[PDB]
């Protein structure tokens, strides 16, 4: 990724990312946008065209009017954790909402990166028309979906294997190399998807 | 559709 392309992607994200009202960590919000700018510009442009907003939050997701209906609800795959959506720091799918400061593994989740995982879900659902549930990806998932850990979540839900693999592919060179070694068919699939 | 991160 050259200088102009990273800048172009940040420009696209300037039309996608929504910052919270009130006090928030501006530096960390900027760092999250910079990580999202590593995503292939084709996907970011499609998110913008679809008026998908990436909402950065300074408080709980369920304190937003549009997610209040999830109070007390246990997310898919979170059975037995003792947590509900009130405790979950990010959400992706038909919308994206993310708590600032909770990017890294261990900040209330075990994803390699919160914002890439959530945005991957939006790309899957909105841009790629649920490609993670296509026969092609289900076949890859059947072979490689238990090779990235967290097998009772990533190994059981193809959309979660897709989202986490996408996050590995786009976070940094180290995670990208790890994905290629663990899940070569998934890596090739993502490489071809971006063409 | 809503999806949480890895638990
Ligand atoms: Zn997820």
């Amino acid at each position: 990724m050259d200088s102009t392309t990273i800048q172009q992607n940040k420009d696209t994200l300037s039309q996608i990312v929504v910052f919270p009202t009130g006090n928030y960590d501006k530096n960390e919000a900027n760092a999250m946008v910079n990580r999202l700018a590593n995503i292939d510009g084709k996907y970011l442009n499609a998110l913008k065209q679809n008026n998908l907003k990436i909402k950065l939050l300074s408080g709980k997701l369920t304190d937003e009017k549009e997610y209040a209906y999830l109070k007390g609800v246990v997310p898919k795959g979170w059975e037995g954790t003792g947590k509900t959506w009130d405790d979950v720091p990010g959400l992706g799918g038909s919308t994206v909402a993310l708590r600032i400061g909770f990017s890294n593994k261990g900040k209330g989740h075990d994803a390699i990166n919160l914002e890439l995982h959530a945005t991957a879900h939006a790309i899957d659902h909105i841009v790629l028309n649920d490609i993670s549930k296509s026969a092609q990806f289900k076949q890859i998932f059947a072979k490689e979906g238990r090779s990235l850990g967290n097998v009772n979540f990533l190994g059981v839900y193809p959309e979660e294997f897709f989202a986490e693999s996408f996050a590995y592919y786009y976070l940094n060179q180290d995670t990208n190399s790890k994905l290629k070694s663990a899940c070569p068919q998934t890596y090739s699939f993502l490489q071809n998807l971006a063409k | 559709e809503v999806n949480a991160p890895v638990p």
